[PDB]
RNA sequence: UACCCGCAGAAGAAGCACCGGCUAACUCCGUGCCAGCAGCCGCGGUAAUACGGAGGGUGCAAGCGUUAAUCGGAAUUACUGGGCGUAAAGCGCACGCAGGCGGUUUGUUAAGUCAGAUGUGAAAUCCCCGGGCUCAACCUGGGAACUGCAUCUGAUACUGG
RNA sequence: UUAGCUAGUAGGUGGGGUAACGGCUCACCUAGGCGACGAUCCCUAGCUGGUCUGAGAGGAUGACCAGCCACACUGGAACU
């Protein structure tokens, strides 16, 4: 507190380390999906919440959540992911890219659309 | 050497040149000694577009600075002006 | 860049009338203005602090018919300029070129003076103007020119005008068709429903 | 569709045991509106 | 060990106008006197008396005004520890011009806008409200 | 008038050549404590006139060694 | 005349054999607008009652606060339990700058034009407490000549 | 080419997010701890304003969302501007070198400090008063500022010698 | 959770070399010099005018534009 302490011994700032550290300060990564599994989220929630271990561009080997009633994706399959973790899901930090890569968009979404790249209902 | 030149600084179609004593070898819009006044090309009408230190400029060719032609005509511009 | 849907339903929602409409059939008659708009118009319920100012935001850029970042740009420069920063922001919002033809009564609505304007209607000392948003200045003279003079709505337009208030701060002629921008109006020249301090508040969190 | 990633490991004898024992087939425990663990801090809508 | 006198002065005259004491008395120091002089100048005391010649005692009348002290705060803002020196357009202003700041000028202890007035700065000694 | 600084003779050892620390009472930039710095310079000193802990006014000139740069101008408070 | 607004109102417990009963407790404040200021904390088993009760209080032990046109004198701090406050005057059109229970008392005070911000606990009772104290600590340059025996032209 | 004039006809031209609380905006149907949502708190187990659809609304708008990234809020590294009995925090206690700080008077010095000046602190950028593009963005004239450093002349209350 | 580092090293005298001062280099003499006001070692990094943020102080940052530096397949070397 003392000024002369200060001077001799200068304040330590917070050294925070990013929750999403294989994305590498990248708004997306590309990955190949090592494998694609369901998995029980901890209390006090119920579900069986779609995830994929994913063997990322740089080398890390993460999982992400996939988010959306029902994806097309499994093993070997070219997908983009996006950071953010899940709350319920232990170690998920990553979200995937509905509708992007090889990764398709929700079906019949008419609402929040951006979100689950679902295309313009042309009528 | 040194030299008294125009520095083009302006918009697209709207040039505003800027009359720099420099070295010669450095860029247009680059390093420089003394701005030594400016000229507007695109200036209209009840506005000056041409206003330049002349004493300045005397100073800079006393002391052995080349002129730009543009420059020049400029600088003959004013003189009739005055 | 522009509003395009139902105009007295931005009026209900708001409470006020804010003369989107002309004024040649009163408000009450053609809509339910007391009543919210939507299927849950008949509960009103009770505004939060943030809310409130935010509506108030609202009724201004609805009255004025100004996009929201245009709005913050000219709350900039009226914190930028010097004195009240409310007061500052309706001069600044009354400078604009359409605001200024529907004071002067070119226009039945403010909408239909800033067509005007966007149509070449409009000469500012001589120079025909496109632009709504142009700020006025002090002894600018403003003008229908005469290709735009033989138009029936603007006639109408000087009509619905003289039966309301004519502005202290503008010398408009009927017959000639041009008014002067004498001098940029004052807090008590406008009207005392707006509450632009919240607005100000609002923009300061 | 996708599998489940069990966390049993390796089965070796049956798996429908296997499952029963996993977080897959925990049990699911109401939380009361009224009585006992009932009493909530703030409301759904409040 | 004792280090700062001025500071030490300030607490005590601090301790008497909170516990109605009618005179502080202290060891005299020449700019302590000459601080009490702004003080006095400034109307924060009714007087100050200097009493002795081998070891002189300051001693400030306190005043107050309608039951309470005069003086509601009163802080040190140089200091042993942390020196303060300010420039004529840096010196500041005590409750918006109302208190007073005692700085010590090249042309002797006065208070901030006599030193503004003058057209000099110099180590602000404390803030009085 | 020239340009000059002020200091003590850290070490005398090498010939024709002092040490000078040189303390400077600087500023903090962020927290506001005046706190003595210190400058040491090898300085040259014809003849060797100067012991340790000696008082020196000195002058900056052109370089005469890898480190050195500065000359003594006069010696002052020579005790021991 | 007196303009008046309810800043929170918080349910609080008590545990007994059976269960717990339930309360609630009214935080408002009142000011005429000048100089008056009083702050009211009412509690009773339903808000209404609770809220009147809140009101009641406020309507007496009020402040009487120097305003110097439409707003503060001078910087001033105000301190109360974890919350510790600090509110500044400013010029004429810059708004009230403050921080949930600051803003509704300096409202009900009358004051228009004010940069204030509350350090620390951020409890809404406590603030608006602190909030009045410091208000009630603020003095005027009149006052200042009394207390210092001199006019108000030699303090400027 | 900018710019101006004429021609025809509303003509060729509106989406994106959100609506439990924070946080502006609510209902019905579908589903039934499932599917799913989620920044935090948490929502969903058959009357869900929190999931999905619809109607209605709110906010932005040729953009609107999501992610990443930095500062802000965060007085949560507190110089301004925090603490340490019990919440995290007083070395188990002492002595003591370096260091930091140091009662009072006079004289002197002028290092710190203050004042004035001189040189510099590139231009652009930021800010103020203006001017020019129909307005603006943008460009631009003049100023202010660049909180600094150096040198010279003074002041000497305070700090130092 | 890098504490000791350094023999052309630190200084001197004399020769040589540079456009120019200089361990820049060589011969001999002295035994120095730097280091807790962080030497050395390790990791990262072009620097600035500025930019972003912020009430400010600060914090982060150095795309464009302008000044300076360094590099030109990698490592060396010289000539003009
Ligand atoms: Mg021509
Ligand atoms: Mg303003
Ligand atoms: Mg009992
Ligand atoms: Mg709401
Ligand atoms: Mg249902
Ligand atoms: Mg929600
Ligand atoms: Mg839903
Ligand atoms: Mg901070
Ligand atoms: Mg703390
Ligand atoms: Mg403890
Ligand atoms: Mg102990
Ligand atoms: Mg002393
Ligand atoms: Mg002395
Ligand atoms: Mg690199
Ligand atoms: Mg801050
Ligand atoms: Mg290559």
């Amino acid at each position: 507190a003392t000024v002369n302490q200060l001077v001799r011994k200068p304040r330590a700032r917070k050294v925070a380390k990013s929750n999403v550290p294989a994305l590498e300060a990248c708004p997306q990564k590309r990955g190949v999906c090592t494998r694609v599994y369901t998995t029980t989220p901890k209390k006090p929630n119920s579900a069986l919440r779609k995830v994929c271990r994913v063997r990322l561009t740089n080398g890390f080997e993460v999982t992400s959540y996939i988010g959306g009633e029902g994806h097309n994706l499994q093993e070997h399959s070219v997908i983009l992911i996006r950071g953010g973790r899940v709350k319920d899901l232990p170690g998920v930090r990553y979200h995937t890219v509905r509708g992007a890569l090889d990764c398709s968009g929700v079906k019949d979404r008419k609402q929040a659309r951006s979100k689950y790249g679902v295309k313009r209902p042309k009528a | 050497m040194v030299t008294i030149r125009l520095a083009r600084h302006g918009a697209k179609k709207r040039p505003f040149y800027q009359v720099v004593v420099a070295d010669s070898r450095n860029a247009r819009n680059g390093r420089f000694i003394e701005r030594v006044g400016f000229f507007n090309p695109i200036a209209s009408e009840k506005e000056e577009g041409t206003r330049l230190d002349l004493d300045r400029i005397a100073h800079w060719v006393g002391q052995g600075a080349t002129i730009s032609d543009r420059v020049a005509a400029l600088i003959k511009e004013v003189n009739k002006a005055a | 860049a522009r509003y395009l849907g139902p105009k007295l339903k931005l009026s209900r929602r708001e409470g006020t009338d804010l003369f989107l409409k002309s004024g040649v059939r009163a408000i009450d008659t053609k809509c339910k203005i007391e009543q919210a708009p939507g299927q849950h118009g008949a509960r009103k319920p009770r505004l939060s602090d943030y809310g409130v100012q935010l509506r108030e935001k609202q009724k201004v850029r609805r009255i004025y018919g100004v996009l929201e970042r245009q709005f913050r740009n000219y709350y900039k420069e009226a914190a930028r300029l010097k004195g009240n920063t409310g007061e500052n922001l309706l001069a600044l919002l009354e400078g604009r070129l359409d605001n200024v033809v529907y004071r002067m009564g070119f226009g039945a609505t403010r909408a239909e003076a800033r067509q005007l304007v966007s149509h070449k209607a409009i000469m500012v000392n001589g120079r025909v103007v496109n632009i709504a948003s142009y700020q006025v200045s002090p002894n600018d003279v403003v003008s229908i020119r005469e290709k735009a003079k033989k138009q029936s709505r603007v006639k109408a337009a000087l009509e619905l005008a003289e039966q309301r208030e004519k502005p202290t701060w503008l010398e408009v002629d009927a017959g000639k068709m041009e008014g002067t921008f004498k001098r940029k109006p004052e807090r008590s020249d406008l009207s005392a429903d707006i509450n632009e301090h919240l607005i100000v508040e609002l923009y300061s969190k | 569709m996708s599998r489940y990633q069990h966390t049993k490991g390796q089965i070796k004898d049956n798996a429908i045991e296997a499952l029963l024992h996993d977080p897959l087939f925990r049990q699911r425990v109401e939380k009361n509106k009224k009585g006992k663990g009932s009493y909530m801090r703030k409301g759904k809508h409040g | 060990s004792m280090q700062d006198p001025i500071a030490d002065m300030l607490t005590r005259i601090r301790n008497g106008q909170a516990a109605n004491k009618a005179a502080v008395t202290m060891p005299s120091s020449k700019l302590k006197v000459a601080i009490a002089n702004v003080l006095k100048e400034e109307g924060f005391i009714e007087d100050f008396k200097v009493e002795g010649d081998t070891k002189p005692e300051l001693e400030l009348t306190l005043k107050y005004f309608q039951g309470k002290a005069v003086v509601e705060s009163i802080q040190r803002v140089s200091r042993p520890g942390l020196r303060i020196y300010k420039r004529k357009d840096e010196l500041p202003k005590v409750m918006a011009g109302l208190g007073i700041a005692v700085v010590s000028t090249s042309k002797g202890v006065m208070t901030d806008r006599a030193a503004r007035q003058a057209g000099l700065g110099g180590e602000i000694i404390c803030y009085v409200a | 008038k020239i340009r000059t600084l002020q200091g003590r003779v850290v070490s005398d050892k090498m010939e024709k050549s002092i040490v000078v620390a040189i303390e400077r009472f600087v500023k903090h930039p962020i927290y506001g404590k005046f706190i003595k710095r210190t400058t040491k310079l090898h300085v040259h000193d014809e003849n060797n006139e100067c012991g340790i802990g000696d008082v020196v006014e000195i002058r900056e000139c052109r370089p005469l060694s890898k480190t050195k740069s500065w000359t003594l101008v006069r010696v002052v408070e020579k005790a021991v | 005349e007196l303009q008046e607004k309810l800043i929170a109102v918080n349910r609080v417990s008590k545990t007994v054999k059976g269960g717990r009963i339930f309360s609630f407790t009214a935080l408002t404040v009142v000011g005429d607008g000048n100089g008056r200021v009083g702050f009211g904390y009412g509690k009773a088993r339903e808000v209404p009652a609770a809220i009147q009760k809140a009101m009641e209080k406020a309507r007496r032990n009020m402040i009487n606060v120097a305003l110097n046109n439409g707003t503060l004198q001078h910087p001033v701090k105000g301190v109360h339990t974890g919350s510790r406050v600090f509110m500044q005057p400013a010029s004429e059109g810059t708004g009230i700058i403050a921080g949930g229970a600051m803003r509704a008392v300096l409202e009900v005070a009358g004051v228009h034009n004010v940069l204030a911000k509350a350090y620390g606990s951020t409890n809404p009772i406590n603030v608006v407490r602190a909030t009045i104290d410091g208000l009630e600590n603020m003095n005027s340059p009149e006052m200042v000549a009394a207390k210092r025996g001199k006019s108000v032209e030699e303090i400027l």
